[PDB]
DNA sequence: GGTGGTGTGGTTGG
């Protein structure tokens, strides 16, 4: 996350770390939306451009997080997968259009103070909340900046952060690149007329765009960090997987595999 | 419980985060 | 330290 700032203690409870066994690494961030499914970007789990191609028993969950690398005793909670479920129709050849995964855990959570599931919108919360000019918020132990490279460690936040970013409207999101954008996407991030600044960055893939009702004070997951060109440029705006486009792929899913 | 989205030190003390008065004001301006 | 840097802890034991 560029231009951010420190995440509050309990802030965002669902905010997943997807963790590479061997070797010891973040991978991606995500989401709990129940006591045994995290949703994450298909490109944290299949990319083969970059040679990844990961099976359940090459990561961990880590849920209730505050501090990047530490393992913070008695507070998080670390869960394996029982399987991953990646779209059928991610296309990582061009344009990652539809970059969703969900992942089961082996055994449900147990909530806290610290690790607790976001809503999932449905069809009438996504047509009120998922406009342009409205702000959600972006959380991730991603980059603090586009990294010139290549090495990184001051790049790196100590703890998760956040940035709250307004929606854009798709006729400025898709002039804004020359990468073919679709309806299951949506950008978002300040104009160079609006001053303000703050991107996702590499890293933060995975972690959720969430919006606040002002109906019934929940939070509600809109979106899924997925890509970008650079971070934090003028003229450039964060991508993220559209979660209400995707929710029937969601829905059959759970319904079918889920406990 | 049907809790989803409602956190447990925020929503569930009535207390707000630093930062969300500023995403309820852009429903507004 | 333990898959940081300081605590009569902390978002947590000793
Ligand atoms: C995996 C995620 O951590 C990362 C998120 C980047 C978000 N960037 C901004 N500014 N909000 N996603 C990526 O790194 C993806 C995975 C494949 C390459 N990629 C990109 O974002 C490229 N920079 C652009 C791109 C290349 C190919 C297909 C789509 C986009
Ligand atoms: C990802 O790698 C796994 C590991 O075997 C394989 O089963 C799966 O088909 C792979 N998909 C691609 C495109 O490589
Ligand atoms: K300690
Ligand atoms: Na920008």
């Amino acid at each position: 996350i560029v231009e951010g700032s420190d995440a509050e203690i309990g802030m965002s409870p669902w905010q997943v770390m997807l963790f590479r066994k061997s070797p010891q690494e973040l991978l991606c961030g995500a989401s709990l939306i129940s006591d045994r499914w995290v949703l994450t970007a298909a490109h944290c789990l299949l990319y083969p451009p970059w040679d990844k191609n990961f099976t359940e028993n090459d990561l961990l969950v880590r849920i209730g997080k505050h501090s990047r690398t530490r393992y913070e005793r008695n507070i998080e909670k670390i869960s394996m997968l029982e399987k991953i479920y990646i779209h059928p129709r991610y296309n990582w050849r061009e344009n990652l259009d539809r970059d969703i995964a969900l992942m089961k855990l082996k055994k449900p959570v147990a909530f806290s103070d610290y690790i607790h599931p976001v809503c999932l919108p449905d069809r009438e919360t996504a047509a009120s909340l998922l406009q342009a000019g409205y702000k959600g918020r972006v959380t991730g132990w991603g980059n603090l900046k586009e990294t010139w490279t290549a090495n990184v460690g001051k790049g790196q936040p100590s703890v998760l952060q956040v940035v709250n970013l307004p929606i854009v409207e798709r006729p400025v999101c898709k002039d804004s690149t020359r990468i073919r954008i679709t309806d299951n996407m949506f950008c978002a991030g300040y104009k160079p007329d609006e001053g303000k600044r703050g991107d996702a960055c590499e890293g933060d893939s995975g972690g959720p765009f969430v919006m606040k009702s002002p109906f019934n004070n929940r939070w509600y997951q809109m979106g899924i960090v997925s890509w970008g060109e650079g971070c934090d440029r003028d003229g450039k705006y964060g991508f993220y997987t559209h979660v209400f486009r995707l929710k029937k792929w969601i829905q059959k899913v759970i319904d079918q595999f889920g406990e | 419980e049907a809790d989803c989205g409602l956190r447990p030190l925020f929503e569930k003390k009535s207390l707000e985060d630093k930062t969300e008065r500023e995403l309820l004001e852009s429903y507004i301006d």
